Order: structure tokens, then C-alpha cells, then sequence
């Protein structure tokens, strides 16, 4: 936890802002190719620069970076508005993540981000185009040992910031459960020695 | 030698997904540019399964180069000196990435000063 | 004519594979600098020793004044008559008044109002900045005085109109009074010609002359660009190394970088200069780089600007930095003139044009935003051997003590002006001597490089598109 | 070599000598009210107003303050990194 939450919050910050850019979950204008985002990209990755959206993805991803140590799976579904079905679905891996108990250079752990979100570019390329006007996405986790919702049974008399945010993060997620033609085609992920994250993708 | 530049291709092309360049091809078999611009218009052949973007750039009279993106209309086809394929792109947005090189024995020019320690 | 596969059949089928061995490279061809280590660099100051301009405009004043009127007596001579009578010597501008030819010397005094586009960019980085265009609304104009000390005399006629002025400028105004205190305009002097290195006749290599990087953190096409000409550089491109190798040297003119220094960090700027210095030394081992500072560059905001530093470049550049190898890495002032091979070339990044072209001057009636204009400005730089006509805008406190560097003392044999909106070359003649003018555009937008002949002193223009 | 702490030192150094810069463009635009010139002896004559009902003046005397500030010594430490 030295150096592992700064490179996944980097890889984070690609894969959603990636994702939104590529299946037009926001007008193509606003975003901008860029290399510094407050963090030095592996790549010149297209980052939205609505203040609002980006306040949500950083806020989302630090909840996730919080809740690392129980989450073992993490999903961005895209969810038509005309009715409420997940369309397509990307999940990223975290079987155990190679958890440093106890860290390599930088260089490397940039190379592999490079190889991931340059596979995961290559398959939403070949996609077929997404219209505008009311297409959106969902954010869902699987976990294995943790219960939300229910740290609010206390009064929870806040005394820092660090309080308050820990309220808010565990009352910010709901239960949903694990709900045909559904195709899956498994990207490349990163083999590197800290972190072992596997890629996967959902059509239909 | 049109087997290891075959494999090193398909392995920087699908392995690990990145775009491969002339002079990369340069720098891994230690061979002058005209036989890796060679290689890489060999491979261009042979590839009845096509799942790459061809990146060709043309060489001008009066000394300009041009990369080409029309792939029908290119102006001035009488004033072209060369054309050669540059790069093999994966991908739709070529951006490429740049590191450091170590250019010990693979320089086809080198300036008259040698660097003294 | 045909379909790209065809092209590519027919060019790659037939490729030399000759000449190639990889062995023995060609070697580059051998560019020196005189100036490397001789003394005196005029433009290097020193920041620790830090309004001054008083004494740097009496300086140029008196300097001007005495150019001029040595100019005026080796011409205006005594005996030298007109068509009708003789002409007389006139020492204060109180003098010229009569119906007899004379001429007399002082400065050009214009209005040279700013543009509107800096009047608003300076008024909404102010906090209070006034309504600046009523100072010149207020006045509500289009004519030329001569200002020598003793009052100033409006300058009518023709030869005025056709010819750029700038306030501060000493000519050697020869006319007639006419009607009242107008003074005509038949002649015009200029500070006398200064001495010029002979021309080293003699093999000889060529320069590249790139201004305008701008590597920034949101373009990757001015990377892609900058990689097609280390690759090009290098010959991997053209494939003709029987003239690749005659490249003996990179120019590089400044604006390597652009950002906003009003809202900026370190974390982008050194992403930037990494690039830069991966860049640098993939380049290095081929070629020998010389390395200008630029107006957007981390440098000082004056005009000479230092050499950058030996910092911010990357740990794999520290072997050219020992000291030892500066004739393949050489970072230099802003302002300077290498003797390459003999060839005095004085090098700008064009702060000073710039700054010479945010002024509207309701004068010189007889083109609007055009090159021959600029190029027109720059002609006459070099009449009025002024590199920064405005000093106050391109000048900063303290640039010397009783001697300006940029006062001409030597006319080079090539002038470079750098960052500039459009290309062009123009050779003048003044006073027997021959200086070529080169105008460098800008690589970020239609990257343009200029090879320049130490031989011949011909430009030619490589364009990349992407 | 630090590329860190000395790239810090000019991005302050630089803004501060813009925000001058700036000032001092707008003070002679003013001046020019008064003094109808552009080139010398107009700057000259519009760093000696005193005027104290706008706050262009204190901003200006407050940067011209800053740059003959302690930023002596921290150029003098920048020059001991470089070498
Ligand atoms: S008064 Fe305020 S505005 Fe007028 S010159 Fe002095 S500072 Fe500039």
C-alpha cells in the first residue's frame, strides 16, 4: 500500500474514463487527450473535464481504493434509460491482487498498464457505435466479507473528516444480487509482480 | 531473415498489444533500414488474416514526407522518391510510445565527436 | 494514378540493400564553433547581479548620434551642393528654417499604440487594470516628428511615408522647409556600416534550423512530428545517406515547450522535459544539438535568456553534461552567434520582432499581418543596428553597464529570427555588405525545418505533415 | 542534479517576473494618457506615480518589493544546484 494506490488509481482513472469516452456515455467533445490528469498517465488516456464527473470518478475510486481489501471484483455496467438492462458489461479481477503484505519500479508497472488499456482500446474499437441522448453507466462490486448500509445505527457523531468519510462511503452502495446471448471475451491484464489484475468484457 | 521479424511482429502485435515500428525492427535484428523497410513490406504479404492498420508514409519531392490517410487520393503520385510502409497499428489512434534506446552498434550515422568520460 | 499497393510493390520490391554495412557508419560531416571557448560571450549575464533604462537609452542615444553623424559627414560632406544651391549643417532642430536644402540629425518620434488584443489580455490579468483603450480614445495622429534635443518638426513628404519607423530611432533627416514648420524629406541616413568578417571561401556541411516545438501534455501529434525528424535526422528515412550526412549540425531556435506559467505544476513540466530528454538522447549519438531558449521555455522572461541549466534533463544526459562534451550537446544564450566554420550566424528567437508586432503604428501606409512586412521589420533591424528597437518590451532591468549587447558591433553573415507565423528568406545589401535574413516558422503548426548551406547559404524547407 | 525543488524555484520566479511584466505594461498604457509616447522615457515616467487610490500601484510596488526580496538567496541556491 506504499506505491499500489497510486498506480491503481492511475489504471482506475484510465479504464472508467476509457470506457465512458469509447461507448459515448458522454459527448465526445468533452473530452480531451492529455497525459497529466493531477497524475502522470501511462498514456495520452482521453479524460473528461466536466468538473462534476470528475468530483464522481475520483470519489468512486477512492471508495473502491478503501474497500480494496474486501472487494475481489469490480464492474462498470452500461445500462440503457428506455428500460433498465445491462447492455455491456466490463469487469477487472482482483483475485487477491498479490496484496503487498510488506515496490518495483515504475517503468514496468506503466509498460503493463500500456499492454491492458491498449487491449482493451483494440476490443471497444471494433464495438458498433453507441448513440447519444440517454445511454448511461452503473458502477457494481462484488465483495466477499463486508456488510454496508449499517454504520449509521450509532448516531455516528463525526469528529474529522476521515469519520465523515468513512460514513459516507459505507452508505453510498446498496445490495444488488448477480442479475441468454451473453458473450465473453477475456482482455489482457497486468502480470507484473505487486499487481496481478485479471481483464474481462460482456456483450449482450 | 523473415522468421524472426515474423514472430518478434506477431508477438509486439498480439501478445502485447502495441503498435511496432520500422526501427524497432532496426534495433532488435541489428540490420540498416532499407532490409527492416523490406521486412516489414514482406510481412505486409503473407497475411491472408488481416487485424492490423497499415501506417505508410511517402517521401516527396524537394524533400517533404507525408504520412497518408485518404488511402484513395494521394496528391502527386509523379513527384513521389519512396514510400514504405512505418508502422503496424493495432489500433484506430496510432500514438505511439518512446523510451530510452541504447544505439550502440545499430547507427547508420554518427556525428565525428565521440563521447569522452 | 494508382492504388497504394501497387506503389508499395513497386518501391519495396526494389529496394538497394547497398551501402549498409552498419560496420562503419558514414560519418557525419564536421561542424565546429569558433565561439565555443574563445571569450566574452556579449549576452551572458548574471542573474545574482540584477529603473536602469535611463542609462541604457542615453547610451544608445549617444551611440546612434555618433554613428549617424560620422554617416552624414562622410556623405553630407561640405561642397556637396543640390540642384539649386548648397546644402548647410544644421546642429539643433530650431535651426532648419529657411529656403535652403539642410539636414540635421535626431530621433523618430511616432505613437505606436498597442493592440487591442494585449490591452485586453494585460487588463484581465491586472485586478483593476482601467479602461485602457479611453487613454486612446481620449487623444482621438497619423504623422512623424524628429526629436534632436532642441523641440521636433513634422516630417511631410513622401520618402517618410514609404519607409517603417520606429520611436527612438536616429536617422539623418536631409530636407527643405517649405511653408511653416514642416520639414520635407528628400534623404535619409542611417548609423554607418559596421565591419564584417570575410566570407570563409574554400568539404562544408549544412544546419537545421527547427524552432517551435511546444511539446505539451495534451498534443501527441507534435511528438509523432518530432520523432519523424529524429527518424529523418538520422537518415532512417530519406535512405540517401550521401546527403543526410551532410546535416552537421540541429539548431534548435527555442519554445521547445509550451505552457501556461500562470497555472502550472512541476509534475507536467518534467513529463515534459522527459520527453524532451529522450528525445535528446536519442538523437545525440548521431548528431550534435545546440539548444536555444524560448519565450514560453522555463527561462527568464527578458530577452537574454541564459542557458537553461544542468538540471532538468534526464539522468540518462548526464554523461553530455560532465563538461567535457560540449561539441555534440551545447546549451547557449537566447542571443547568440556561433562561428560555424567560419560562418557568423546570429541566432534570435524573435522575442523582439513580437514584441516590435503587438504595436499598431498609424503610420507607413504605403501590407497588413503579411511576411514581406516582417521581413521588411527585420531590414531594418539591421539599418538601425537595434536588435530590440523596444526596449522596454523586450528589455529588463540592468542588461550592461555602459555597453548594450544588443547595440550591432558586427554585422553577421546570416541573421536568424525564430518563431515566427510564416517562412521566408531575404538577402539586403547595406552599405557594400551582404547579410541573409532567414524567418524560422513555427514546428508545432505546418513543421517546417530549414537546412541551411555553409557554403552557398541556400535555404531549403523539409515539411513533415504529421 | 534535482530536477524537483529547482524546477519549483523558476515556475515561482517566472510567474512573479510575468506578474510584473504585466504591471508594468499596464502602467505605461496609462501613463500614456499624459505622456502620448510608447517607446522610453514613458515606463520611466510612469514608475514615479505615487498614486494611492488605485491598487495597480500597490501591486507594483509590492511585486518590484518581492523581486528585490530574499529570491537573491534562493537564485544563489539554484546556481550552487545547477553546478
Ligand atoms: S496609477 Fe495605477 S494605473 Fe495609473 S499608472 Fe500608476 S499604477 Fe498604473
Amino acid at each position: 500500500n506504499r506505491w499500489v494506490e497510486k498506480w491503481l488509481r492511475v489504471y482506475l482513472k484510465c479504464y472508467i474514463n476509457l470506457i465512458l469516452f469509447y461507448r459515448n456515455v458522454y459527448p465526445p467533445q468533452s473530452f480531451d487527450y492529455t497525459t497529466y490528469q493531477s497524475f502522470n498517465l501511462p498514456q495520452f488516456v482521453p479524460i473528461n473535464r466536466h468538473p462534476a464527473l470528475i468530483d464522481y470518478i475520483e470519489e468512486l475510486i477512492l471508495d473502491v481504493l478503501s474497500k480494496l481489501t474486501h472487494v475481489y471484483r469490480f464492474s462498470i455496467c452500461i445500462i440503457n434509460k428506455k428500460n433498465d438492462l445491462c447492455i455491456e458489461k466490463y469487469v477487472l479481477d482482483f483475485s487477491e491482487l498479490q496484496h503487498v503484505d510488506k515496490i518495483i519500479t515504475e517503468t514496468e508497472v506503466f509498460d503493463e498498464f500500456r499492454s491492458s488499456l491498449n487491449s482493451l482500446i483494440m476490443h471497444l474499437e471494433k464495438l458498433p457505435k453507441v448513440n447519444d441522448d440517454t445511454i448511461t453507466f452503473e458502477a457494481v462490486i462484488n465483495a466477499i466479507e463486508l456488510e454496508l448500509g449499517h454504520k449509521l445505527d450509532r448516531n455516528r457523531r463525526v469528529d474529522s473528516l476521515e469519520e465523515k468519510a468513512e460514513i459516507e462511503r459505507d452508505s453510498n452502495w446498496v445490495k444488488c444480487q448477480e442479475d441468454p446471448k451473453i458473450k465473453l471475451t477475456s482482455l489482457v491484464g497486468s502480470d507484473v509482480g505487486p499487481l496481478i489484475i485479471h481483464q474481462f468484457s460482456e456483450k449482450l | 531473415m523473415d522468421q524472426k521479424a515474423s514472430y518478434f511482429i506477431n508477438e509486439k502485435l498480439f501478445t502485447e498489444v502495441k503498435p511496432v515500428l520500422f526501427t524497432d525492427l532496426i534495433h532488435h535484428l541489428k540490420i540498416g533500414p532499407s532490409m527492416a523497410k523490406k521486412l516489414m513490406f514482406d510481412y505486409y504479404k503473407q497475411t491472408t488474416n488481416a487485424k492490423y492498420n497499415c501506417v505508410v508514409i511517402c517521401c516527396y519531392k524537394d524533400q517533404t514526407i507525408k504520412i497518408i490517410h485518404d488511402l484513395s487520393n494521394i496528391p502527386q503520385q509523379d513527384s513521389i522518391i519512396d514510400c514504405f510502409i512505418y508502422a503496424f497499428n493495432p489500433m484506430d489512434s496510432f500514438i505511439p510510445y518512446y523510451d530510452i534506446i541504447d544505439q550502440k552498434d545499430c547507427l547508420t550515422i554518427k556525428n565525428s565527436y565521440e563521447l569522452k568520460v | 494514378d494508382l492504388h497504394m499497393d501497387a506503389l508499395l510493390t513497386k518501391f519495396n520490391e526494389d529496394r538497394s540493400l547497398q551501402d549498409e554495412n552498419l560496420s562503419q557508419p558514414r560519418t557525419r560531416v564536421r561542424i565546429v564553433d569558433d565561439n565555443l571557448y574563445n571569450k566574452s560571450n556579449p549576452f551572458q549575464l548574471c542573474y545574482k547581479k540584477r529603473s536602469q533604462y535611463y542609462h541604457i537609452y542615453q547610451y544608445r542615444l549617444k551611440t546612434f548620434r555618433e554613428r549617424v553623424l560620422k554617416e552624414c559627414d562622410k556623405r553630407w560632406d561640405a561642397g556637396f551642393t543640390l540642384n539649386g544651391q548648397l546644402v548647410l549643417k544644421k546642429d539643433k532642430v530650431l535651426d532648419i528654417q529657411g529656403n535652403q536644402p539642410c539636414w540635421c540629425v535626431g530621433s523618430i518620434y511616432c505613437e505606436m499604440k498597442y493592440k487591442p488584443n494585449v490591452l485586453d489580455e494585460v487588463i484581465n490579468d491586472t485586478y483593476g487594470a482601467p479602461d485602457l483603450t479611453k487613454s486612446y480614445t481620449d487623444k482621438e495622429s497619423d504623422e512623424i516628428m524628429l526629436e534632436d534635443e532642441s523641440g521636433r518638426v513634422l516630417l511631410v513628404g513622401d520618402f517618410i511615408r514609404s519607409t517603417p519607423f520606429i520611436t527612438g530611432v536616429v536617422v539623418g533627416i536631409l530636407g527643405m522647409e517649405a511653408e511653416a514648420g514642416t520639414f520635407q524629406v528628400l534623404d535619409i541616413c542611417y548609423p554607418t556600416p559596421l565591419p564584417q568578417n570575410p566570407f570563409p571561401a574554400p568539404t562544408r556541411g549544412k544546419i537545421a534550423l527547427v524552432s517551435g516545438l511546444n511539446l505539451n501534455n495534451t498534443s501527441p501529434d507534435r511528438l509523432l512530428r518530432l520523432e519523424i525528424l529524429r527518424e529523418f535526422l538520422m537518415g532512417r528515412i530519406n535512405n540517401k545517406i550521401d546527403d543526410i550526412s551532410l546535416i552537421g549540425r540541429l539548431l534548435i531556435c527555442g519554445n521547445s515547450v509550451d505552457f501556461d506559467i500562470k497555472s502550472v505544476n512541476k509534475d507536467e513540466l518534467m513529463i515534459s522535459l522527459t520527453e524532451f530528454s529522450k528525445f535528446l538522447h536519442n538523437i545525440l549519438p548521431s548528431i550534435s544539438v545546440d539548444i536555444m531558449p524560448g519565450t514560453n521555455d522555463p527561462s527568464d522572461k527578458s530577452l537574454p535568456q541564459q542557458p537553461f541549466h544542468k538540471s532538468l534533463f534526464d539522468k540518462s544526459l548526464e554523461s553530455y553534461f560532465n563538461g567535457s562534451n560540449k561539441e555534440i550537446l551545447n546549451l547557449v544564450t537566447n542571443p547568440y552567434e556561433f562561428s560555424y566554420n567560419g560562418v557568423d550566424v546570429l541566432a534570435v528567437s524573435g522575442k523582439n520582432i513580437n514584441d516590435i508586432c503587438k504595436y499598431v503604428i498609424p503610420s507607413n501606409d504605403n501590407f497588413k499581418d503579411d511576411i514581406e512586412h516582417r521581413l521588411d521589420l527585420m531590414e531594418c533591424t539591421m539599418k538601425w543596428q537595434n536588435i530590440a528597437p523596444t526596449a522596454p518590451d523586450t528589455l529588463w532591468c540592468y542588461p550592461y553597464t555602459d555597453k548594450d549587447p544588443f547595440v550591432l558591433d558586427k554585422w553577421p553573415h546570416v541573421y536568424i529570427v525564430a518563431n515566427q507565423p510564416y517562412f521566408g528568406t531575404r538577402v539586403v545589401e547595406i552599405g557594400g555588405k551582404n547579410i541573409k535574413i532567414i524567418s524560422v516558422p513555427e514546428f508545432s503548426s505546418t513543421g517546417m525545418i530549414i537546412l541551411l548551406d555553409l557554403e552557398t547559404l541556400e535555404a531549403e524547407t523539409v515539411k513533415i505533415d504529421i | 542534479k534535482r530536477s524537483t525543488t529547482t524546477l519549483s524555484f523558476l515556475i515561482k520566479k517566472l510567474k512573479r517576473q510575468k506578474e510584473y511584466q504585466t504591471l508594468k505594461t499596464v502602467c505605461r498604457t496609462c501613463s500614456y494618457r499624459y505622456t502620448s509616447d510608447a517607446g522610453i522615457e514613458n515606463d520611466h515616467i510612469a514608475s514615479k506615480c505615487n498614486s494611492y487610490d488605485c491598487p495597480v500601484f500597490y501591486s507594483r510596488v509590492k511585486a518590484e518589493r518581492y523581486l528585490r526580496d530574499n529570491q537573491s538567496v534562493q537564485r544563489e541556491e539554484a546556481l550552487i544546484s545547477l553546478n
